[PDB]
């Protein structure tokens, strides 16, 4: 119950749209959640340091 | 801000601390023998129960040569209750 | 269920379902079996 | 519906039970009562009765 | 596509020369060209082994010798495994039972090997 | 998709579900919903439950008890956001008879 | 090239809103369907700019 | 010579067994580990990141690019889950009153 | 022996639909049809005919099994 | 729009399409029309056998443009699709095998 | 050769209906285990007989007769002691290349029991002198897919005499 690992999923689950039209693209919602835990635990790493 | 990392962390990391060695004496030196014979003297004892190997393929004379033979030990079924008598 | 069963994509067990059918083939149920020579 | 703009589905098969069951079960001629009290629904209407 | 039992009952060469026999006349009986064309490795394999069979000595046998065989072979409390071997290789001469047959020890008695040979050549 | 500039179809609502349950066309609703609409195999561990890829099992590293599966591409990507959710649904999987 | 002609004619033509790349000799279809995100999809997500997923 | 193994089986699922897993469960499962936090890289073509998020090893997205663990396309493609550690443990929501 | 012996309209609609794929799968036809393109056509005139070679299998809720012919049940 | 309500219960299908209607009163109850243009774009499945062998040929002959016809045709050894649009159709008609 | 006890669910087409259903499940039998080697079984050649077979399914999806049918088959898997007479299908340096007629090239006699005299230098020689038979010894099996032949065995040869053939 105690979760000590995130269960990324495929690339399925999160579709990505190349908008050529301009300097993006379009991610979900989840990507940006994961990048932020991300982050986090870096930053978490670096403060412990 | 923190830094990006390219590979990840390894999966066995070093550490500066080693264990400390293990005693030594006369002593641990019986106790690990002691240790062993009784591995190697426990499997071979009636208590430990193998495995009753099944699917023979034929059946041959030298049956009677190659027959594993060891004695069994009696439980005292008048401690045991009686839903363990074969 | 029936919600369980459309969710994985399978035959409901209600309407059409609920049984199953067979096929009249001309066979021979236990047919003759090969008398063991050596057996 | 009243014909007055209305958009209905029409859909197709791919499946020779799915189109068998479709014209036993869901048939015209054999759905001309509904389930709830047995009345005919599939009746004369305006311009006909008249 | 599981096995029940692998090793249910040990048969001779004959019942397999039958079995192949079987199969090959009601192949050239019933022959298709559909069912060939999908899978040609039975017509190999039956044929391969059928030629093999048929080089053995295996001819020349009928399940009523088999059967007097077997009886005869009863009475001297000889295995599965050895009436096996010997049925299936009808040896002629007498070293073949006296080394090639396992479990010569105690078993030959050099006095059941003539009885076993004329039963063989019987 | 959706819209009809978008080359979309229509869409069988839960009403049209229940419509189709209650004239009791199991094989016509399992064609719209499943065969029609989202048809998929997948490859289906029997001894973990899991699923896989390429007929191959990436958490037993085995490919024996791997075998292929007919299921709606919804219901697969439910199983994954499931399994992504911490909550692994374990099919056992039986033959048809 | 075709699978069964072995031809370069590959021309992708849309047949009653379905993009397929079918070749001209023979007509064999090659590929068939593409996967491209609806309203639903296009709302839902969200932009991000290369300045940030880039790094 | 030629080893006997079936083709196609005609399986039917009887029954889901929902369960949890832990994190060595998780571990195996997972095919590589994500612990860079960019999504593409400096170079103007803006290719993701290897052992980061959006990798191709993870299943694909993208009709050009193909997946990485499995070579096949997209419409072929199932996808692959990922394992990202957390330094310190944390409350899972869903389970939470649990 | 204890159900009904009427056919229901699901077994009819089932009994039909499976003789349609048979056909449309190249199946031996047993009425001699006369320019009927139409696999559904030509099961429904098997079933008029009652020369459908299928078994229905009714299963009872407890578990039990009972055979029934096509031929054997009442149709209307 | 969930995966349960949006994706699993209610989901959209192709073979469909959506269109106005009106009165007519010259067909039979169980009977509906369907225009020339939503026809030639809704195709249905047929398997070859050793009845309407000669009604697909004809079909495959008229082709995609004529209103009696197909569109695509799957052989039974490879699953590679051929669009009629293209090529002799003659000869595709003519190698129509069972299956 | 031995019997084996099999069930399998045989998949029959519409189009054969017209042909006995005994007849060709047999025929389906023989075609899938025709040239193959079940694991832990042996080599099968070919069917044998169909004790049980009960009612015959039809499923809504593919619409052909499925038949759980159970059967015997034999299977060529010695008992480690058959002995058996094959041909010297050539011959290596670290031993004979011996196959049974016709049969299967999967006979490896190791050449480490026979008189002191053992020795193969590539040219085909099988033994210096003082219908080839075979001694089975053990049997042994392996898979063949593990990613996204299975049958050897061991032959000894002892000092059978061969007053035949040296
Ligand atoms: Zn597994
Ligand atoms: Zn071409
Ligand atoms: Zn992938």
């Amino acid at each position: 119950l105690i979760l000590t690992r995130l269960l990324v999923p495929p690339l399925c689950i999160r579709p990505s749209v190349v908008s050529d039209l301009k300097s993006g693209t379009n991610e979900d919602d989840l990507t940006m959640k994961l990048t932020e835990i991300i982050f986090l635990n870096d930053v978490i790493k670096k403060h412990r340091i | 801000l923190p830094d990006v990392v390219l590979k990840p962390p390894p999966l066995f990391p070093d550490t500066d601390y080693k264990p400390v060695p293990l005693k030594t004496g006369e002593g641990e030196e019986y106790m690990l023998a002691l240790k062993q014979e009784l591995r190697e003297t426990m499997k071979r004892m009636p208590y430990f129960i193998e495995t009753p190997e099944e699917r023979q393929d034929i059946e041959r004379y030298s049956k009677r040569y190659m027959k594993v033979y060891k004695e069994e030990w009696i439980p005292d079924w008048r401690r045991l209750p009686r839903e363990m008598m074969p | 269920g029936v919600s369980e069963c459309i969710i994985m994509g399978i035959p409901m067990n209600i309407g059409t379902g609920l049984f199953k059918l067979l096929h009249k083939a001309d066979r021979d149920p236990n047919p003759p079996k090969r008398p063991l020579i050596f057996d | 519906a009243d014909f007055d703009g209305d958009e209905m589905n029409l859909h197709l098969p791919q499946t020779e039970e799915a189109k068998a069951e479709a014209l036993v079960l869901m048939g015209t001629k054999a759905n001309l009562v509904t389930p709830r009290n047995g009345e005919p629904l599939i009746a004369a209407i305006q311009d006909f009765l008249t | 596509m599981e096995v029940k039992d692998a090793n249910s009952a040990l048969l001779s060469n004959y019942e397999v020369f039958q079995l192949l026999t079987d199969l090959k006349e009601q192949r050239k009986e019933s022959g298709k060209n559909k069912h060939s064309s999908g899978q040609q490795n039975l017509n190999t394999i039956t044929y391969e082994t059928l030629k093999y069979i048929s080089k053995t000595p295996c001819r020349h046998q009928s399940p009523e010798i088999v059967r007097e065989f077997l009886t005869a072979l009863k009475s001297h409390k000889l295995t599965k495994a050895e009436k096996l071997q010997l049925l299936n290789h009808r040896p002629v001469t007498a070293v073949e039972i006296q080394l090639m047959v396992e479990e010569s020890e105690e078993r030959l008695t050099e006095e059941q090997i003539e009885a076993l040979l004329h039963t063989v050549t019987s | 998709t959706e819209g009809r500039s978008r080359d979309g179809g229509l869409r069988l609502g839960e009403m049209e579900r229940d419509c189709l349950i209650g004239y009791g066309a199991s094989m016509l609703l399992l064609e719209r919903l499943m065969i029609s609409s989202d048809a998929f195999e997948v490859d289906v561990c029997g001894q973990c439950g899991l699923l896989g890829y390429s007929g191959w099992c990436h958490y037993c590293k085995s490919s024996c008890h791997v075998s292929s599966l007919r299921i709606p591409y919804a219901c697969k990507l439910l199983f994954q956001e499931l399994q992504s959710m911490n909550i692994i649904p374990r099919l056992k999987l039986s033959k048809y008879n | 090239r075709c699978p069964d002609c072995g031809s370069t004619e590959l021309v992708e033509d849309s047949h009653y809103s379905q993009s397929q790349l079918v070749c001209s000799d023979c007509g064999c279809v090659v590929t068939e369907g593409v996967l491209t995100t609806t309203f639903s999809d296009e709302g839902n997500l969200r932009e991000v700019t290369y300045s940030r997923s880039t790094g | 010579k030629e080893q006997f193994r079936e083709t196609d089986v005609a399986k039917k699922i009887s029954h889901i067994c929902f369960g949890m897993k832990s994190p060595e469960e998780m571990r195996q499962q997972a095919h590589i580990q994500v612990v860079s936090k960019n999504l593409y890289s400096q170079d103007n073509q803006h290719a993701p990141l290897l052992y980061g998020v959006l990798d191709h090893r993870m299943g694909t997205s993208e009709k050009d690019r193909p997946c990485e663990t499995c070579g096949k396309n997209l419409a072929d493609c199932l996808g692959h889950y990922g394992y990202i550690d957390l330094e310190l443990p944390c409350f899972h929501v869903g389970y939470f009153r649990a | 022996r204890i159900t009904t012996p009427y056919m229901t309209k699901y077994e009819r609609a089932r009994v039909l639909g499976t003789r349609a794929l048979q056909i449309a799968m190249c199946a031996p036809v047993m009425v001699e049809l006369e320019g009927e393109t139409d696999p559904l056509l030509i099961a429904m005139k098997e079933l008029k005919a009652r020369k459908i070679p299928i078994i229905i299998r009714r299963y009872l809720p407890d578990g039990s099994y009972e055979d029934w012919g096509v031929d054997e049940l009442i149709i209307t | 729009q969930g995966r349960f309500r949006g994706n699993l219960s209610g989901k959209r299908v192709d073979f469909s399409g959506r269109t106005v209607i009106s009165p007519d009163p010259n067909l039979r109850i169980d009977e509906v029309a369907v225009p020339v243009h939503v026809a030639k774009i809704l195709t249905f499945p047929e398997k070859v056998n050793k009845a309407n062998i000669n009604f697909l040929r004809k079909l495959v002959q008229n082709g995609p443009e004529v209103h009696p016809g197909a569109n695509f045709i799957q052989q039974r050894h490879t699953q590679m699709k051929r669009f009629l649009k293209y090529g002799n159709r003659e000869k595709m008609a003519q190698e129509l095998k069972y299956g | 050769f031995v019997l084996v006890e099999m069930v399998d669910t045989v998949r029959i087409p519409p189009w054969q209906f017209e042909r006995k259903l005994n007849d060709s499940i047999a025929e389906e039998l023989n075609k899938k285990l025709a040239n193959k080697v079940v694991y832990n079984v042996g080599l099968c050649i070919c069917l044998f007989d169909i004790t049980k077979l009960e009612d015959a399914y039809v499923f809504p999806g593919d619409g052909a007769s499925h038949t759980k049918v159970h059967f015997r088959c034999v299977v060529f898997h010695p008992f480690l002691d058959e002995i058996l007479i094959g041909k010297i299908k050539g011959c290596s340096p670290e031993g004979v290349h011996v196959s049974l007629g016709f049969f299967d090239d999967i006979l490896i006699p190791p050449e480490s029991l026979q008189q002191p005299a053992k020795f193969d230098e590539a040219e085909q020689v099988w033994v210096w002198e003082y219908g080839e038979e075979i001694r089975f010894r053990v049997v042994d099996e392996s898979f063949v897919d593990t990613s996204p032949y299975t049958l050897v065995g061991s032959i000894s040869e002892p000092g059978l005499g061969l007053l035949s053939w040296w």
